[PDB]
């Protein structure tokens, strides 16, 4: 149950991540949002999970 | 007066919206309308 | 002094406290209860009318 | 309750991904409202401790 | 009439803490030069032991609403609760910002809170709403009212941590509740108020009054 929480948390704001095309747009809130997960969830617990 | 002030701070921000564009789209036009006919009829009701 | 319009601060006229809301108890969004104990404090808050 | 957190999370990732494209109206409020209730990240993710 | 906050006044941010059964209050501090992280000084002791005031005072730059803020970034007004503001150190020119990087160890998504060269950017610009809810969206801030302050590049509230036994100032989700305090407002021309740095001229004289020069034997 534990498990499957995290991975459903985690895919959640993985959809949640801007596009790509907005990205390179360089929309602010799109920016905004991509930081904020990534501030969210490491680099390297991904990896290693 | 209270909703009068809620609707001047939303045409307010409306306006920013638009503020970049040269040129008004039609559906902004039309919710300008509803906007400015609904704050017609607060002032005159503020005015009676 | 009015009724509704007058907001007015309660004063204990000896100890001169302020009546005023105690800081909500840790674990209180637990409670989930907006239940606050009133006390009489020196200093006291804006809002404590 | 890592179960109702799976199922409410599941209703949310739906909202927020439509057709392999995430929605950013949704995406944004979802990611605000989850950030303004640490809890919902569950005990891990949670900043104290 | 209550006084209200408008743009150019210098302020203090303010916070009150419990330790051992006694508040305290801090004021939100920074050195600029050599230094951009932000601390808290400590000014409940007053009486004894004098604060450092020249670090602590800001200044409104700017107040704007969250629209028109996005708008100038694509590119004497009262504060009113929901507009993002904009705070300039009034010793250094910085502007106080939320920084990239964080060393909070008790917090991981916690960031710094940290003076900026340049007001361009999401970082310097922060939002302020009611602490309470007899304070509404949209009402002018008046002086001494309770706010919180929220960043608008991170999302995040200006935060006091006491998970380490010495107070820190961080941007963090946990929200504290700020108080602006008005330094000054508006100096008529030509006249003398505190917190002025000045030479005190014996007379006209050309006399001044100093201390002995560096590395003096009576010890300055």
């Amino acid at each position: 149950a534990i498990m499957s929480f995290y991975a459903a948390l985690i895919d959640l704001l993985g959809r949640c991540a801007p596009e790509t095309h907005l990205i390179q747009a360089g929309k602010g809130e799109a920016l905004r949002i991509r930081a904020i997960l990534r501030s969210l969830v490491p680099l390297d617990d991904l990896v290693g999970i | 007066v209270d909703y009068l002030l809620r609707l001047q701070e939303s045409i307010s921000d409306f306006y920013w919206y638009y503020s970049g564009k040269d040129v008004i789209e039609e559906q902004g036009k039309r919710n300008f309308s509803k906007a400015m006919s609904v704050a017609k009829q607060v002032f005159n009701s503020l005015t009676e | 002094i009015k009724y509704g319009e007058s907001l007015c601060f309660v004063q204990h006229v000896a100890s001169g406290l302020w009546l005023t809301y105690a800081a909500p108890d840790p674990k209180a969004l637990r409670l989930g209860v907006l239940k606050k104990k009133a006390m009489l404090h020196q200093e006291g808050h804006m809002d404590d009318a | 309750n890592p179960c109702g957190g799976e199922r409410y999370l599941d209703f949310l990732r739906f909202a927020v991904f439509v057709n392999g494209e995430s929605v950013e109206e949704n995406a944004n409020v979802v990611v605000r409202l989850l950030i303004r209730k640490p809890e919902c990240f569950g005990p891990a993710l949670r900043g104290e401790g | 009439e209550v006084q209200f906050l408008r743009t150019d006044d210098e302020v203090v941010l303010q916070c009150s803490a419990t330790v051992l059964k006694e508040q305290l209050k801090l004021c939100l501090a920074a050195e600029g030069f050599g230094n951009r992280l932000c601390f808290l000084e400590p000014t409940s002791n007053a009486q004894n032991v004098p604060p450092d005031l020249a670090i602590c005072c800001f200044i409104l730059e700017q107040s704007l609403s969250v629209r028109a803020l996005q708008e100038m970034l694509a590119n004497h007004r009262t504060l009113l609760y929901g507009h993002a503001i904009l705070l300039r150190h009034a010793h250094s020119r910085m502007y106080l910002s939320c920084l990239t990087t964080s060393r909070s160890m008790t917090d991981k998504l916690a960031f710094d809170v940290g003076l900026q060269e340049d007001a361009t950017g999401e970082a310097c610009w922060w939002t302020m709403h009611p602490a309470s809810k007899q304070r509404s969206e949209g009402e002018k801030v008046r002086v001494g009212d309770d706010l919180i302050l929220v960043s608008v590049s991170s999302e995040r509230y200006l935060h006091l941590s006491t998970a380490s036994g010495e107070l820190q100032v961080d941007a963090s989700f946990m929200q504290t509740l700020w108080n602006m305090n008005p330094i000054c407002s508006g100096c008529e021309e030509g006249f003398v108020t505190g917190g002025h740095v000045l030479r005190l001229f014996h007379g006209h004289m050309d006399e001044c009054l100093t201390i002995s020069p560096s590395d003096s034997d009576d010890q300055r």
